């Protein structure tokens, strides 16, 4: 699934797609993962929404960079608060 | 039908464990000792293993007797095996797991339909508390079944390089296993490990109880451990050799860590995809069997 | 069309 | 238009033919969920294994494989002595497909035999080696300890106590009281 | 009144006639010639020149004319051979397990029904037949629901698509998705799709 | 010698992969039902005849 | 050599090959010894054959079968790459011929090397695989040239 | 000088019980030895228990060796027939879906 | 030595392809990423097959 920017003005190309994968056993899911150190530009939350393992693919290393900045500050205003 | 000893099947001299070595037959102990180690700044540490499937996959109706003990050792050491579950016949082991079954597994360690002349067996006690585990390397590939690649190669370092302490605190460096060595020396190794009547191995780690499996435990760590180097070796991220003053020092980097590697290289045996997911299956049903 | 109880091959493969 | 053709008359075709002399097996019970074939094989202690119905995949007869498409002509394009008006029908001695099942069976027979013949001989028949070691001065060679090797009491005994419904003989070790071997062979 | 011949041998013929089974491929064939005589003795059918595949008109009609080329995609011409030994096989022993004559079919359109009917009669004009490429149905069948039904398919699906019977009688579904092999027919396995069970 | 049409006995004839013969010897052997595991079992009144 | 046990006629020779074939470490033979039937077919296979042949050759014989049989890639694999030929969606059948018809495996890595090695070799090279293209798209059917 | 020879003076003499400088072949060149579940070759076991020695391992010529090969059963390389079957309708077709 | 002739279609590709100058140096060779740069790139686990 691509994602669309938040901002709907903005009709440029998209970061990254999320790609929800078949699971749902957790062996799967490791199963999954260990295959995903073979592709290119891919990442994962610890855990997932609808508990559907899903993976996000970057068309480039500078959208990755700009989803796992995103991210860390997240978790950083996340666990200041926890 | 052989009996089984006290001690496991292991005790009969038929069925000892050697790699050759400086010319002889080293058992797997003695070359353990040529091993050495280099630790790095990062860490492994042991999660629980999860608790293997109840569920043993059926022996579909085959005609043919299995040769199982080739299958096992061949996915496990052997150079030249691939696509080792699109066959899937170790889920015949499971034939062996009813009670008075008909079937037996003979020492050459082929799957028999029936008992048969002149061809000695494990008792099929015994072959009945191995077959209860081990038809479960059957389930290897099924995405249900699959067992971690990673987390379970730890274990393996802990296993082999790990010091009494590190085994201990259950934490290790991940190590860089080098040794003194001959031209070709993890292939022939790989060879002679390949060629282990290893069914003695399991069936006694499977059948025997108390003082004996402790017993056993103890007489055969080494032995699991060799098949554990072997392994790792077919995971090793890369094996250099260095030069070393007219010497040279075969050097796997890195124990305990699964590279997922699969493509070929002529230093080691090489796991397509198919034998890393076995050979996790294998180590999550033996390790859960070493510890008891 | 005319009815065969076989595998109706066509194809030859190559090695 | 044309169940009454089915039903009706080829019903009893199946009926009669279902007693047919060659038509031996059960081929299915009338329920999909747990029929299964009755599954056999001729195997000896020798080791020879061959199972009476196997999968081999298609074969050169042209019996293996199954067109279903066969039913649109029983449908749409085949007629039938009772559709349609009035048509004779026709029951066929059984004198033909009587007799040619009998010339069959004794083809079967005719051929079956050197293969049985031969294996008969080959098995060594209904006898096993057997050493006698004498336990005493002064024993005739037929006196002693009788004794045989496992693989004839495989190959020539044991199948035998299985088919008469007998406990397994009891091994006997060190410990081991003569009343303990009167009580198994007894039994 | 006495016959002087020999008793029919019951125990030494059914002896014989599985090792023949064991031994001889062709002892199928054989049996099946029998009993096909039979079928051709008994005149219960015969094929016709002209085909009933279509309701008047609708042959020529230009929006059947994908149903009628699914029809005539499925729709045999007639052989007495053919027919004698669908009806033969019914009856007569099998030996090599039967198989399936694959069929390549996604189910897109409505008219892929033809199949679906084509396996119906099947199972009504030849239980038994049927119930020994049953498995090999289900592949197809599987494809039919998930392509028309998938809601109710994963639900079946996620039950199992195949199912040992225990000692007790009870059914017990794999829980897994595996397409089926005739290989299993001689196993425990039943295909799901067959069960009955709601 | 008996005058036998013993051809493709003991045989397979397989359509693609061409006839291949098994072996005939088969010395003591008796005809027993299997489990679907392939396993053989022993005989039984109560079900084989 | 070990045949002239007892048939050659000079004496010292015979006698010193009956000591070594008498030892316990030595022992002549002439095969068959392994035979290997299939699973499902019950018919033998690979089998042993104990040849008067240097031990080279051998080596590098079993290395070569070796390599065919633990593959486990029989012929029916073939199908995997007809379908990468083909039109999306065709589909294949039959005739599951098994481990008596093996293969082995195709070598991805090999492959992908020689290519980017005659690709840097031989920029011509695109012109070839082009050309196939260019044949499967004039198969295809796909469009013609018109003279309206 | 001779160092690839392997016998010599295969004569009798009619003093001696051996003519000297008579060379008996290796016991190697007969020792059949096993192929091994790896593939690789051995020499026969020297004593009980022990594997025995790969050929490769040492410079022995051994010249009687078990070389595994298959039966016409087996057979490779051959073309392998298969009914191709094409999309019903090329609209139909999925080009899409992961 | 070793020439052993082609297929007919190896001819031709082998003629499409033109004289084998073979100018590029082969000892020790890799294949690896230049950057754009035109620098050389360390093999990476990560990215490279």
């Amino acid at each position: 699934i691509p994602i669309t920017n938040s901002n709907i003005f903005d009709d440029s190309s998209t970061p990254y797609n999320v790609r929800i994968w078949h699971a749902p056993t957790m062996t799967e899911v490791n199963h999954i993962l260990a295959l995903m150190r073979k592709s290119t530009l891919v990442s994962t939350h610890s855990s997932w929404h609808w508990n559907v393992l899903h993976t996000f693919h970057y068309r480039s290393e500078s959208d990755m960079i700009d989803h796992f900045a995103a991210k860390i500050l997240e978790d950083w205003r996340q666990k200041e608060k926890l | 039908m052989l009996q089984q000893p006290t001690g496991g099947y292991t005790t009969l001299e038929q069925f000892a464990f050697t790699i050759r070595n400086d010319g002889t037959n080293a058992t797997p102990t003695q070359f353990l000792q040529l091993l050495s180690y280099e630790a790095t700044e990062n860490e492994l540490v042991k999660k629980t293993i999860p608790t293997p499937e109840t569920h043993l996959p059926s022996a579909r109706n085959v005609p043919g007797n299995v040769y199982i003990e080739d299958a096992i050792t061949q996915a496990l050491f052997g150079i030249s095996a691939q696509n080792v579950n699109a066959h899937g016949y170790f889920s015949r082991l499971s034939a062996l797991a009813l009670p008075n079954t008909s079937a037996r597994l003979g020492l050459d360690g082929v799957i028999y339909n029936s008992e048969t002349i002149n061809i000695p067996f494990y008792d099929p006690a015994a072959v009945a508390n191995f077959a209860a585990t081990y038809a479960k390397l059957g389930n290897a590939s099924t995405p249900r079944y699959r067992a971690d690649m990673i987390d379970i190669y730890a274990h393996v370092g802990l296993e082999l390089a790990g010091t009494d302490a590190e085994r201990a605190a259950g934490v290790m460096p991940v190590k860089r296993a080098k040794f003194d060595s001959w031209e070709g020396s993890l292939i022939s190794l790989s060879r002679d490990v390949v060629n282990w009547k290893i069914l003695a191995f399991l069936i006694d780690l499977c059948s025997l109880e108390g003082e004996a499996l402790r017993a056993f435990k103890t007489r055969n760590r080494d032995v699991f451990r060799m098949m554990l180097f072997i392994m790792s070796t077919a995971v090793a991220a890369n094996v250099v050799n260095r030069k070393v003053t007219k010497r040279v020092d075969r050097v796997l980097e890195y124990i305990g860590v699964n590279s997922m590697r699969t493509a070929g290289r002529t230093a080691t045996i090489t796991y397509d995809l198919s034998r890393h997911e076995f050979a996790a299956k294998f180590l999550q049903l033996t390790f859960t069997r070493w510890n008891a | 069309k005319v009815i065969f109880n076989g595998l109706d091959v066509n194809t030859e493969v190559q090695p | 238009n044309i169940a009454v053709a089915h039903t009706d008359h080829l019903s009893v075709v199946y009926a009669t033919m279902s007693n047919f002399m060659l038509n031996f097996t059960n081929n299915f019970s009338g329920n999909h969920a747990t029929f299964k074939p009755d599954q056999y094989v001729i195997t000896s202690p020798e080791g020879s294994y061959k199972p009476i119905i196997e999968r081999q995949g298609e074969t050169v007869d042209g019996l293996t494989i199954i067109d279903t498409s066969i039913v649109w002509p029983i449908l749409c394009q085949c007629t039938y002595p009772l559709v349609r008006i009035m048509e004779e029908i026709v029951y066929p001695d059984p004198s033909t497909t009587l007799s040619q099942s009998l010339s069959v069976a004794q083809v079967l027979s005719k051929l079956t035999l050197p293969d049985a013949f031969i294996n008969m001989i080959l098995s060594g028949g209904d006898s096993v080696v057997m050493r006698t070691y004498q336990t005493e001065a002064d024993d005739d060679l037929d006196e002693g300890i009788r004794m045989t090797t496992y693989d004839q009491y495989l190959s020539h005994i044991r199948e035998r106590l299985h088919i008469t419904n007998v406990p397994d003989p009891i091994y006997i070790t060190g410990a081991s009281t003569p009343d303990q071997i009167a009580a198994s062979v007894q039994a | 009144a006495l016959r002087p011949e020999l008793a029919f041998d019951h125990d030494h013929i059914i002896r014989c006639l599985m090792l023949a089974a064991a031994n001889y491929p062709r002892l199928e064939g054989i049996i099946v010639q029998i009993n096909t005589g039979y079928v051709a003795s008994a005149n219960v059918i015969r094929p016709v020149s002209e085909k009933r595949y279509f309701p008047e008109n609708l042959e020529q009609n230009q929006s059947a004319a994908r149903l009628v080329s699914a029809v005539k995609a499925r729709a045999s011409e007639a052989d007495i051979s053919s027919i004698h030994l669908a009806i033969a096989r019914e009856v007569s022993p099998m030996f090599n397990v039967h198989e399936l004559k694959k069929i390549a079919e996604s189910f897109e359109d409505p008219s892929s029904i033809v199949v679906v009917l084509e396996f119906i009669l099947f199972a009504l004009f030849f239980p038994t037949e049927f119930n020994r490429i049953k498995g090999d149905i289900q592949n197809v069948l599987l494809l039919f629901f998930s392509r028309w039904y998938p809601v109710e398919y994963g639900i079946f699906v996620q039950r199992g698509a195949t199912y040992t019977i225990n000692a007790a009688g009870e059914f017990e579904f794999s829980g897994r998705n595996e397409k089926w092999d005739q290989a299993l027919y001689l196993s425990e396995h039943f295909p799901a799709l067959f069960s009955d069970v709601p | 010698i008996t005058d036998v049409d013993s051809t493709d006995y003991g045989k397979l004839t397989l359509r693609f992969l061409g006839t291949l013969t098994r072996s005939l010897k088969m010395q003591n052997a008796q005809i027993r039902r299997i489990r679907p595991d392939g396993t053989v079992l022993r005989y039984d009144d109560q079900i084989d005849i | 050599p070990a045949l002239l046990r007892d048939f050659t006629q000079v004496n010292w020779l015979n006698r010193d090959i009956t000591n070594m074939l008498q030892q316990a470490g030595t022992k002549y033979g002439l095969g068959l010894t392994e035979t290997r039937l299939d699973y499902v077919r019950l018919v033998k296979t690979i089998v042993g054959h104990a040849l008067n042949i240097d031990h080279f050759a051998a080596s590098v014989l079993n290395i070569n079968l070796r390599a065919l049989m633990e593959a486990n890639v029989t012929a029916d694999d073939r199908i995997k790459a007809l379908q990468a030929h083909s039109m999306i969606s065709t589909q294949f059948h039959g005739p599951n011929q098994g481990a008596l018809r093996p293969e082995l495996a195709f070598d991805h890595d090999h492959i992908i090397r020689c290519l980017m090695l005659a690709a840097a070799n031989y920029p011509r090279l695109e012109g070839i695989i082009v050309q196939i293209n260019t044949g499967y798209v004039a198969s295809a059917n796909v469009i013609r040239p018109v003279s309206e | 000088i001779s160092v690839a020879r392997s016998m010599r003076a295969i004569v009798n003499h009619n003093e001696v019980d051996r003519p000297r400088g008579a060379v008996a072949p290796s016991s190697y060149e007969m020792d059949t030895g096993t192929l091994s579940r790896n593939g690789d070759l051995l020499y026969s076991p020297v004593a009980n228990g022990q594997v025995g020695i790969p050929k490769l391992e040492v410079d022995h010529i051994s010249f009687s060796n078990v070389v595994s090969m298959m039966t016409a059963n087996i057979r490779t390389g051959d073309d392998m027939a298969v009914e191709r079957v094409n999309p019903d309708d090329v609209r139909a077709i999925n080009i899409r879906n992961a």
